[PDB]
RNA sequence: GGAUAGUGGCCUACCAUGGUUUCAACGGGUAACGGGGAAUAAGGGUUCGAUUCCGGAGAGGGAGCCUGAGAAACGGCUACCACAUCCAAGGAAGGCAGCAGGCGCGCAAAUUACCCAAUCCUAAUUCAGGGAGGUAGUGACAAUAAAUAACGAUACAGGGCCCAUUCGGGUCUUGUAAUUGGAAUGAGUACAAUGUAAAUACCUUAACGAGGAACAAUUGGAGGGCAAGUCUGGUGCCAGCAGCCGCGGUAAUUCCAGCUCCAAUAGCGUAUAUUAAAGUUGUUGCAGUUAAAAAGCUCGUAGUUGAACUUUGGGCCCGGUUGGCCG
RNA sequence: GUCUCCGUAGUGUAGCGGUUAUCACGUUCGCCUAACACGCGAAAGGUCCUCGGUUCGAAACCGGGCGGAAACACCA
């Protein structure tokens, strides 16, 4: 409507931002940054909802001025800036690093990591080309853009961004046999491994990701996030690691703990 | 067959047959064709206020042996003449010439009530006060 | 622009609302409950349509199945614990066969005369909303409350009641300051 | 076929009609009271039965 | 007033804000309600602080009597606490002083007379005076 | 080939005469923004959907344009038309279908209040601004819970049963009372605390707060469907009552008042629109001899429907689900 | 608000400062049946809108008020 639009109401949010219907009619609207609105996180609902360490708004703004979190190395001073899959909070105070990785549930997580898995991050590669001067480039999931790569490294692999120097360090290439992370869908969160895929020339590749318990799910080729070979996974799972049991298993569960 | 098409392919038959069909229905030809925001005295509304022009006196119809003690209205929006009813006994001293009535239904969706002919309204408030109120001394009507 | 509540009717009015045959079993059913509004009996008429429903549509599926399991198992749960549903009646076939006085039971103006701190219905009605009765740590002023088997062993009077020791109270003190003050 | 009747006679019955003022009774119970008025009398103490129940005898 | 036996529940520490967060359960038997400056008192010695440096807000009286439940933070330093506590609960306790600005309507309509001068208006003051002098 | 940020009759020059249509084009009406959804019901379905969310159009009716990444912007300009304001008659300033509020319209719809304290947005930016928004007020649009009363003793009236010592007491009862008594909180006051940007409320709780004359619960009906009078007084085809049948012409169980009773209950009635009722829309699931319904008859397209048949049968095994001797 | 045209039984509505009556409808009354009905045979129905004067004497001569029937006005 005769230009962008900056606002979003309490209604249109992403559900697994976990945010309810009464407290104001707005949602907090993310800036433009490395991942889509839809499929990141604010900081500011992820300090005031998930960690709990700020309760009002101004709190979150008082402790981003203060210069304490470090999103993937940078510092970043906006409350609404857009942090998703793969994005590392390092905290200097509290002596606490953050990584936000999907849960089996459908939303994010508050998954520890110790300072040396901070240093790292996982990146799946979107796009390789040759750009101007005849320098190859890879166009990691965030958006990073990372000069002179391995030939070997080809569209839907991962590579492993040292973050803190911003070199690739190690590439994961897809095939039979990798663990991956399921990023978007009604199948997200969810890790197995790769049996096969058919091809269908004509978009919307699938791949069929089998679970450790013989469970096995379609998800399309744009969704996966491989992550690491088969057995061993390059990045700390997050509790659980994606069983998905069901409702009744999820019960008996629950009468088992309390 | 029953008289009526029974293929897997034929619908456009029966939902064309459906539609012919049930303009027979009077609630139908009277809902789409709109006859109500045309030639219904008050225009598709459950009251209408007028000015009262004359007392009137009608007798009922077969059968009986009373008049009714109407009245004919001037709706505001319509200009339309339209005779109404004052439902309670002795209602008729508390109306008058050039007073503002409410007018209402007759509860037989536009057809006349009984012995009364033709009219199919009542009179429910005039000059602003209930009818109701009145008869039961519960209101004073205003002056002017 | 922020998002409505949601509100909800509780109660059904019924197709045949002049009959003698249900007009004097409401009545029964009110007077020996101590009920004043039928309304009351409309609800929970229409909580038990509701739970038949959904039993209903649990029981045209195919055993072990996974929604019917689970589902039947929470309403069942559900039921048990509430106490209108005996523990050898767990088969979701008796659910079905529940009724009006069943439910009627189970609200607390029934358990307070049940152990007998009331002496009639409708004193135990007046105790309700005075507030003279707590359950647990809590007053509860609401005659339909609906014990659900471990409360009810909780169920005494409040601490900041008079029938319950505690402060005399407003009238006493009115007649004992007239005739301490007469005496004296 | 007229439609000037005469009018005068509006309100005549309401008129004619004796004045008589509601004498004060004892309150009915109003509320649950009033139901539990009603169940101690429609079944516990019922006392017209005759061959059917009635509510409002006249004078037999 | 008696028996309070402040009960502290799910206290949490935030260096990012200097601050200890944590939900107070007070219970008041035979009492109405604890005044806020009541449980701020013995909230320091609690936590080892002073009084002015804890913040507590809430306290929803339970319905029947007996109990409340408020949400409580204590900041460690003074001036920790006025660059982190919001002006509002500042003023409140004895921290700060309301200054009145007027009220939104004025000050609404000196902006638009503002706005619709453009300068400091010290020239057309003068020139105005002169000319409408007569 | 121009123009566009781009593909394109978007436009231009030339050439060909094509493109859509009974499979419902085109034209007309719309008490037509569309959808997510709402009411209603066993199922099927019908009706509604301006209205909190998403996608669109507009700033009184049209046209044109600057700036800017983004407008064909109207709380930005330019012109015309219909409106309309200030004039010391030359001239100048406007578009509330933004927040309040005013006139008119009508059956029909609120304060010319407070705050950026929350949910967010914007700027150079933590600080500032936002009738976005939140709070309060009016508010019986709709929903939830729930006061208006209960409990003892006396005067009668009972239900099993004890004495079978007469019709004496009746021990336990359930109500009727020109019987009388104790305890009980709530509505309303609110010291105070909490609440909240300041507050107003909710909750808490000092203290003050019923004995009925009291702190008073109404809305309809009592011939039938449709539960509740062969009661009293008044009226006498008059007044009037009734959604349907009908009642009233001097014996009114239907009118107008009183008594009594019942229906719902802080709710009830009425009018209009709609749904179930309606198997009176019938795909599920109507009827066509006589109640309305086989075209006079035949040919015949679109449409609908359309004979049978083409790989069976027989074994050999393996691993899963459901229960199963033995637990 | 200021100014102008009318006001007359129940409906109609005449008619005319020494004095308000008529006319149809109607309104009742004796008439018949059982209630009727038509058929009929008779008589009950106005402070002349209100007040005040002019007035021997007025409703009408005049003026004030109201009602209705028509106008123009009416930015704390």
């Amino acid at each position: 409507a005769r230009g962008p639009k900056k606002h979003l109401k309490r209604l249109a949010a992403p559900h697994h931002w976990l945010l309810d219907k009464l407290s104001g009619c707005y949602a907090p609207r993310p800036s433009a940054g490395p991942h889509k609105l839809r499929e990141s996180l604010p900081l500011i609902v992820f300090l005031r909802n998930r960690l709990k360490y700020a309760l009002n708004g101004r709190e979150v703004k008082a402790i981003l001025m203060q210069r304490h979190v470090k999103v993937d190395g940078k510092v970043r001073t906006d409350t609404t800036y857009p942090a998703g899959f793969m994005d590392v909070i390092t905290l200097d105070a509290t002596n606490e690093n953050f990584r936000l990785v999907y849960d089996v549930k459908g939303r994010f997580a508050v998954h520890r990591i110790t300072d040396e898995e901070a240093s790292y991050k996982l990146g799946k590669v979107k796009k390789v080309q040759l750009g101007k001067k005849g320098v190859p480039y890879v166009v990691t999931h965030d958006g990073r853009t990372i000069r002179y790569p391995d030939p070997n490294i080809k569209v839907n692999d991962t590579v492993k961004i040292d973050l803190a120097s911003g070199k690739i360090t190690d590439f994961i290439k897809f095939d039979a046999g990798k663990l991956v992370y399921v990023t978007g869908g009604r199948n997200l969160g969810r890790i197995g491994t790769i049996v096969h895929k058919e091809r269908h020339d004509g978009g919307f590749d699938l791949v069929h990701i089998k679970d450790s318990l013989d469970n096995t799910f379609v998800t399309r080729l744009n969704n996966v996030f491989v992550i690491g070979e088969q057995g061993k996974p390059y990045i700390s799972l997050p509790k659980g690691k994606g069983i998905k049991l069901s409702i009744a298993e999820e019960r008996d569960r629950r009468r088992a703990q309390q | 067959g029953k008289g009526k098409p029974r293929g897997l392919n034929s619908a456009r038959k029966l939902r064309v047959h459906r539609r012919n069909n049930r303009w027979a229905e009077n609630n139908y030809k009277k809902r789409l064709l709109g006859t109500a925001f045309k030639s219904s005295p008050f225009g598709g509304s459950s009251h209408a206020k007028g000015i009262v022009l004359e007392k009137l006196g009608i007798e009922s119809k077969q059968p009986n042996s009373a008049i009714r003690k109407c009245v004919r209205v001037q709706l505001i929006k319509n200009g339309k003449k339209v005779t109404a009813f004052v439902p309670n006994d002795g209602c008729l001293n508390f109306v008058d010439e050039n007073d503002e009535v409410l007018l209402a239904g007759f509860g037989r969706k536009g057809k006349a009530k009984g012995d009364i002919p033709g009219v199919r309204f009542k009179v429910v408030k005039v000059s602003g006060v209930s009818l109701l109120a009145l008869w039961k001394e519960k209101k004073e009507k205003p002056r002017s | 622009p922020r998002a409505p509540r949601t509100y909800s009717k509780t109660y059904s009015t019924p197709k045949r609302p002049y009959e003698s045959s249900r007009l004097d079993a409401e009545l029964k059913l009110a007077g020996e409950f101590g009920l004043k509004n039928k309304k009351e009996i409309y609800r929970i008429s229409f909580q038990l349509s509701k739970i038949r429903r959904a039993a209903r549509d649990l029981l045209t599926r195919d055993e072990k199945d996974p929604k019917r399991l689970f589902e039947g198992n929470a309403l069942i749960r559900r039921l048990v614990r509430v106490g209108v549903l005996s523990e050898d009646k767990k088969k979701l076939d008796y659910v079905l066969a529940l009724k009006v006085e069943d439910f009627l039971e189970r609200r607390l103006q029934t358990q307070v005369y049940k152990l007998g701190l009331a002496k009639s219905v409708h004193h135990a009605r007046v105790l309700i909303t005075q507030r003279h009765i707590a359950v647990g740590k809590q007053i509860v002023n609401i005659p339909s409350f609906m014990v659900r088997l471990d409360s009810e062993k909780h169920i005494d009077f409040a601490p900041t009641s008079p029938f319950g020791g505690a402060r005399p109270g407003r009238v006493a003190r009115r007649n004992a300051a007239r005739k301490a003050e007469a005496s004296g | 076929a007229k439609v000037h009747g005469s009018l005068a006679r509006a309100g005549k019955v309401k008129s004619q009609t004796p004045k008589v003022e509601k004498t004060e009774k004892p309150k009915k119970p109003k509320g649950r009271a009033y139901k539990r008025l009603l169940y101690t009398r429609r079944f516990v103490n019922v006392t017209l039965v005759n061959g059917k129940r009635r509510m409002n005898p006249g004078p037999s | 007033s008696d028996a309070v036996t402040i009960r502290t529940r799910k206290v949490i520490s935030n260096p990012l804000l200097a601050r200890k967060q944590f939900v107070v359960d007070v219970l008041h038997p035979n009492r109405a309600n604890v005044s806020k400056d009541e449980l701020r008192e013995k909230l320091a010695e609690v936590y080892k602080a002073e009084k002015d440096a804890v913040s507590v807000f809430g306290f929803r009286t339970q319905f029947g009597g007996g109990k409340s439940v408020g949400f409580g933070l204590v900041y460690n330093s003074v001036a920790e606490a006025k660059k982190f506590e919001p002006t509002y609960r500042l003023v409140r306790y004895g921290l700060a002083e309301k200054v009145e600005k007027a009220s939104r309507q004025q000050r609404k309509q000196k902006k638009n007379r503002d706005k619709k001068i453009f300068g400091t208006g010290k020239r057309l003051a003068k020139k105005v005076a002169r000319r409408n002098a007569d």
